[PDB]
């Protein structure tokens, strides 16, 4: 179960609105998320169609290969995660360049239909059609499959020197992706944490990789009740960030020491 | 007033069934209708135990 | 308790039933009287409960086996470090203290 | 529906006849070119919906097993019908139940 | 083959748990007990 | 791509075990069985779901 | 549009290579590091709003107080790489503008990757240190994160200092890897010890060292 | 053990099309015939077929230990007369709404009479229910298409507020119980 | 002197299609799996296997193969329809499904049949399914197609038949597999339960006794065989007793029993051990329970 933990800023935890906008800019939503049907007509003439449903959008619209890919897009989906046509044809462009047409429906029409033209091609499509649905990235970073607001209580000083409970949104990112998240506009690019301590020896380095596995460590002990002294769980944490490395408590990484052959050979 | 409590609580669970059966249940963030259901009851009858 | 039959969990009971009483509630107490179903419930339960125990004792000796296997030659010098029998130093004082 | 030729007993394959122009539906194994009545070749439904009230049986009434309802026909208005779960396997199948009677066997939901 | 078959005989009479290739049995059916796995298992030597 | 393979049949003619190589080409659709003892040559129409032993089963019929 | 957090991506990474070069005891000017994002893109920006990379390299000589502390530390020149793919054509330019100027450390920085036919030709330039970072991971400090505490490279004659108090030798104790993030940041090198001070639930303050391979 | 000889020239007395007869196109409505896992032939009235198996599996014709499901959702007819079968005797409940013997227990008190004296009134044990028409064995499979009783006195509706004893399941589920 | 009692065991069901999925790191989908056993004498013959290639937007195509016994590769399904007496495709689409408006399964099934397009009749099938069977080099055209005949007839599918001119079953067998595999591919219906009672048997002591008493007189027959083969070149009759051994099949027995080690005294490797215990004579509960253990 990866997961990681994001703080948003002071001037964004205390506002709901912003925190929506950086968990929409953040979660990760492709083509094939979006994407509700797809079909392959064979239209001879380009200046015109034969299916009577995009009849008068191509005719009010207009005023290479027959083949064309229909794509009709879900409403909710599209209105649920604020997207528009523009941005997406924008997306298919900028990847596509000139050999691939693009033309959308407007938002009021009864179903969001998306032609497509290339300027033996029969497999062809269904290559192009695979490619797109495997490929066509519209938004997000790209690991963070689904995003929650949570709330959480932090103990502040208050101004008079109190200590009160502070009610602020942060988010739980499915996935690993620490390197991208960090960077992201508007996250509090020094408080984040990572339940993954690979990803974190390789971002941040051994010293914040030996607090995480502490950390989860104690989190382990403490969620059964259980408490362990913190000489224990240190001595623990160091011994496996010695050689510079993560040092696994099997024989890979126990059996590679400069100890003594009869005691390497007795595990 | 146990029997009463456990009356309840299947009037309660026969009432979240019905809410799930006609679209009418509130979706759990991250988690599915059958799953938000069966944590619904579950919690529902830990309460009442 | 999973649909382990077609659609129910026990042939007494109708096919889509997601009342309490066929999904594992057992409403009397052991003083009052359990029924068959719940007493199969029940039984049940605490089967599933004893292999997950019989189960889990023998991870939990071999973790502790490992751990002890990793940690076994650690001993504190006389000039307050950690270190193990190489000489190399883990802890430069016991527990940072 | 794909249908397949009548001579060789073999499925057919869409082809463009540049020199009319037209799609037709063309063997592979011989020589036999058939004229195409619908334009679309492929279809791929991402978020589908087959299979839900798509398998109806006639001797559904006569399973003991399966619970009774007092729900009205809207064809012979009779009160004795059978009800259940969508039979989808999906991990997202919606859990509204679908009601058939014992007569004209309608399908039915209670939204 | 008399070479094969004495550095097969040398090779199993340290090591029975040569993969690739059958073990050498006794005249009863069970493998013959080679000095490697006198050392390893959990009634071995080491361990035992 | 052309794939070439060594196979460890036996040759028809020099009786010589493991010295025929099979080379195939899938974009013609050919097969080559190679000695590499006599020095033969044996040409075939192969397939897309060919195999070295389906050429050197119709060598073995051609022969015969 | 995008050309604005492009911008803005640049501008913090200019802002984390100039708090590298402060905290290894390079001499840097308060106006330099204070520069805010509206002088940034009126100074780099064209008239259509694509930066020069050329434009943003610098030099910084170190401290008094470093230079006391440490007599290896020379001149750092910065230098922003302009091409995406770099190459053995501009390697070979940037190893001569290098040997040419007499420079003693040039960190340099590539914007999308680096083949590894140059990553070769960067031993080839001893004794002059050359180091390469990415530009995505320039992006956000990583020193001023909570679960990163400071490190402080130690010096020679403290290093001495405290492999006698402790009567050990080189490899008794605790590495780090050339290749961390950490290590990186300070430019590390095989043979320097750094030391830690970090936060303890048990006693308040503890300082720890570590030596780099 | 009981082989499967039998079976087949029942179902092919009774009326079952063979292998050579059947079309998608033409039977896209009839229900397999499966006896011991090969498949057998295909019918066009399944309901019929099963009532007249179950008959003669409870008359004594066939015998006792050959199972009978019948697959509704999935349109199959399993007979099953291998060697192994985990079964268990359960009372015959009258569900035929053709006579006033529904919703009770076939065995009455008759019965119980003939076991305690040991004879007919004009040996009489346990096979001689089984052959009768009240008890009949089921295995792990066929019970999936039955509904079976906990107690008898559950056939009936009744009519408490006992502190000492146990609850009753109300089972408020389904309108009426079959 | 010893009281030894068999415990019974609980063994899958034969005759059955059982369908599972695999994991993720795997270029299978969906495998289906059926153990099959002839009727008289209750033994296991061979498995089949049916396994659907093609992961989740990964493998191009997902095309389905099946597994003959003594093979030593996959052979797809369209390949053996084909060899088996439907070379057209309408009658084999027409044998493995019955629903022309579904559109989902005759797209799954459309990489299968452009896969097994170069095999348009039978001849050719059937050298190229023997081929794969097993075979030495040699047979030639002639005799390969008689063995891939034959490896086809028996041991692939025995429970069905086993007599000549009876493939439209096999062909009807093959269909349904295939369907029931698309069917659950598709999320239609839920995969068979490995822990369903009513898909596993308690072999007792009737079959693992006849299992014993067959290979008792399996070896018994080859050392009179063998016997015989040294005992008619001296052109003497013999006494016919004095060519059974009457110590084999006793000792086996004994061996088996006492042991309880299921097999031949050289072969106690791979063996089923632990079919017949000691009965436990302390009480009567304890025999009462001994007596009905599985
Ligand atoms: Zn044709
Ligand atoms: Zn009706
Ligand atoms: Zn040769």
């Amino acid at each position: 179960t990866p997961a990681l933990t994001v703080y948003l800023d002071r001037e964004i935890a205390l506002d709901i609105e912003k925190a929506k906008v950086i968990q929409s800019s953040i979660e990760y939503t492709t083509l094939k998320n979006v994407t509700s049907a797809t079909e392959i007509y064979y239209d001879p003439d380009p200046t015109s169609t034969v299916i009577e449903e995009d009849f008068d959008t191509v005719e009010a619209y207009f005023s290479q290969s027959p083949w064309l890919l229909r794509l009709e897009l879900d409403r909710a989906r599209m209105l649920d995660k604020q997207l528009t046509m523009n941005q997406v044809a924008d997306k298919i462009s900028e990847v596509f360049s000139d050999d691939l047409f693009v033309m959308w429906s407007e938002d009021n029409a009864d179903k969001l239909i998306i032609r497509c033209r290339v300027i033996e091609e029969d497999q062809m499509l269904k290559r192009i059609e695979a490619h797109m649905l495997d490929l066509i990235a519209l938004r997000g970073i790209p690991g963070i499959s689904k995003v929650y607001m949570v709330k959480h209580k932090v103990s502040v000083p208050d101004e008079s020197g109190e200590y009160k409970n502070e009610e602020l949104w942060a988010l739980e990112t499915d996935g690993i992706n620490l390197a991208e998240v960090m960077a992201v506009p508007g996250v509090d690019s020094s408080r984040t944490y990572s339940n993954s301590f690979v990803e974190i020896l390789s971002v941040l380095g051994i010293e914040a990789t030996r607090s995480s596995l502490y950390k989860e460590i104690l989190n382990v002990i403490a969620f059964d009740g259980s408490y362990v002294n913190y000489r224990h769980m240190a001595l623990l944490v160091d011994v496996m960030t010695s050689r510079g490395y993560l040092m696994a408590i099997t024989r890979h990484g126990i059996n590679r020491a400069d100890t003594g052959a009869l005691m390497r050979c007795s595990f | 007033e146990i029997t009463h409590a456990i009356s309840s609580a299947k009037e309660q669970v026969q009432e979240i069934i019905y809410k799930a059966q006609h679209n009418e249940l509130e979706l759990k963030p991250g988690m599915t209708l059958r799953e938000s259901f069966e944590g619904e009851v579950s919690r529902t009858l830990n309460d009442a135990r | 308790i999973a649909f382990g039959f077609a659609d129910r969990s026990l042939p007494h009971f109708t096919k889509d039933d997601f009342s309490p009483e066929s999904k594992g509630f057992v409403e009397n107490s052991y003083l009052r009287g359990l029924t068959p179903q719940e007493f199969f419930f029940h039984a049940m339960a605490g089967r599933e409960g004893l292999i997950d125990t019989a189960v889990k004792t023998a991870e939990t000796g071999y973790i502790q086996r490992r751990l002890v296997k990793a940690l076994e030659d650690i001993m504190v010098h006389y000039d307050g470090t950690t270190r193990n029998s190489l000489g190399d130093i883990i802890q430069f004082l016991y527990g940072e203290d | 529906s794909f249908r397949f030729c009548l001579e060789c007993n073999n499925m057919l394959y869409p082809k463009e006849d540049k020199e009319n122009q037209r799609l037709l539906y063309s063997c592979r194994n011989c020589d036999y070119t058939e004229l195409a009545e619908d334009p679309k070749v492929y279809r791929h439904e991402l978020i589908t919906n087959i299979g839900e009230t798509a398998g109806i049986v006639d001797d559904i009434g006569q399973d003991p097993t399966l619970p009774r309802s007092d729900k009205e026909c809207p064809e012979c208005h009779s009160r004795d019908c059978v009800f259940f779960q969508s039979q989808q396997r999906r991990k997202d199948t919606n859990m509204t139940l679908f009601y058939v009677c014992l007569n004209c066997k309608k399908t039915f939901r209670d939204e | 083959e008399v070479e094969q078959l004495l550095q097969f005989h040398v090779a199993t009479y340290m090591d029975n748990d040569i993969a690739g290739q059958p073990q050498a049995l006794q005249k009863s059916g069970r493998p013959v007990k080679a000095i490697r796995a006198r050392l390893k298992g959990k009634e071995g030597r080491l361990r035992g | 791509i052309k794939q070439k393979l060594e196979t460890q049949f036996t040759c028809l003619f020099c009786n010589h075990d493991n010295s025929v190589v099979c080379t195939l080409d899938k974009k013609n659709s050919i097969g080559l069985l190679e000695c590499k003892k006599c020095n033969l040559s044996f040409q075939a129409p192969i397939n897309s779901l060919s195999q070295p032993i389906d050429i050197y089963s119709d060598w073995i019929d051609a022969c015969e | 549009e995008d050309n604005n957090r492009i911008i803005s991506r640049l501008w913090r990474s200019f802002r984390t290579v100039k708090e590298m070069a402060a905290d290894r005891g390079y001499f840097i000017s308060q106006e330099e590091m204070d520069q805010s994002l509206e002088e940034f893109r009126s100074k780099i920006c064209d008239s259509m709003g694509n930066p020069q990379r050329k434009l943003m390299s610098f030099l910084a000589n170190p401290t008094p107080e470093a230079l006391e502390k440490y007599s290896d530390l020379g001149t750092l020149w910065v230098e922003f790489c302009d091409e995406p793919s770099v190459g053995i054509k501009t390697m070979r330019n940037f190893c001569l503008r290098i040997q040419e100027k007499n420079f003693s450390t040039g960190i340099f920085i590539y914007q999308n990757n680096i083949t590894p036919s140059a990553n070769k030709m960067i031993p080839t330039v001893s004794p002059a240190i050359i180091e390469t970072f990415q530009e995505s991971d320039l992006v956000v400090n990583i020193t001023h994160h909570e679960l990163v505490p400071k490190h402080i490279r130690l010096s020679d004659g403290e290093k001495s200092q405290l492999l006698q108090r402790y009567k050990l030798k080189e490899s008794q104790l605790p590495r780090i890897q050339r290749e961390d993030p950490v290590a990186r940041y300070l430019g590390l090198k095989r043979g320097q010890v750094v030391k830690i001070i970090r936060r303890s639930e048990t006693s308040g303050r503890y300082a720890s060292y570590r030596i780099c391979l | 053990g009981s082989p499967s000889e039998p079976i087949i020239n029942f179902l092919e007395e009774w009326g079952m099309e063979p292998l050579e007869d059947y079309d998608p196109a033409q039977h896209t409505k009839s229900t397999r015939i499966f006896v011991n896992g090969v498949w057998t032939g295909i019918h066009r009235d399944p309901s019929m077929l099963v009532s007249t198996m179950r008959d003669l599996r409870r008359s004594g014709a066939i015998s006792p230990e050959v199972s009978i499901i019948r697959d509704i959702r999935e349109r199959e007819f399993k007979i099953f007369t291998d060697v192994g079968r985990v079964y268990r005797p359960l009372f015959i409940v009258e569900d035929d709404e053709s006579k006033d013997n529904k919703g009770e227990l076939r065995i009455t008190k008759e019965h119980i009479r003939k076991i305690q004296q040991g004879y007919d009134d004009d040996v009489y044990g346990w096979s001689s229910l089984v052959t009768s028409g009240v008890i009949e064995y089921v295995d792990g499979e066929e019970e999936e298409t039955i509904m079976i009783a906990m107690t008898p006195e559950d056939l009936q509706t009744r009519s408490l507020n006992d502190t000492a004893k146990r609850i009753k399941p109300e089972m408020s589920t389904s309108s009426h119980h079959t | 002197g010893s009281e030894k009692v068999l415990i019974a065991q609980e063994r899958s069901a034969a005759n059955i299609v059982q369908v599972f999925k695999k994991a993720a790191p795997s270029p299978i989908s969906h495998v289906a799996e059926i153990r099959s056993a002839l009727e008289k004498g209750s033994r296991l013959i061979s498995t089949m296997q049916i396994k659907l290639y093609g992961r989740e937007d990964k493998g191009t195509g997902r095309t389905i193969k099946a597994t003959l016994p003594y093979v030593k590769q996959d052979i797809p399904i369209v390949i053996v329809f084909r060899a088996l007496g439907v070379v057209p495709d309408g009658e084999i689409l027409q044998h493995i499904c019955y629903d022309e408006n579904d559109w989902q399964m005759l797209e799954m099934l459309k990489p299968c049949i452009e896969e097994g397009f170069v095999i348009q009749d039978k001849e050719v099938a059937l050298d190229f399914i023997g081929r794969r069977g097993s075979a030495a080099l040699g047979i030639r055209r002639e005799k390969r197609i008689q063995y891939a005949k034959d490896i086809l007839q028996k041991e692939l599918l025995p429970h069905i038949t086993q007599e000549e001119g009876f493939e439209t079953r096999k062909t009807f067998f093959l269909g349904y597999m295939v369907n029931r595999l698309l069917l659950c591919a598709l999320e239609r219906k839920d995969q068979d339960d490995r822990d369903h009672f009513g898909k596993k048997r308690l072999d007792l002591a009737g079959p693992l006794l006849a299992n014993l008493f067959r290979i008792l007189f399996r070896k018994l027959t080859r050392e009179i065989y063998r016997y015989m083969q040294r005992c008619i070149e001296t052109d003497r009759d013999f006494n016919l007793n004095l060519a059974v051994k009457s110590t084999t099949i006793t000792s086996g027995l004994k061996y088996s029993l006492a042991t309880g080690n299921w097999g031949e005294q050289k072969k106690a490797m791979s063996s089923r051990a632990g079919v017949s215990q000691v009965l436990n004579r302390y009480t009567y509960s304890s025999t009462l329970s001994h007596l009905r253990r599985t």
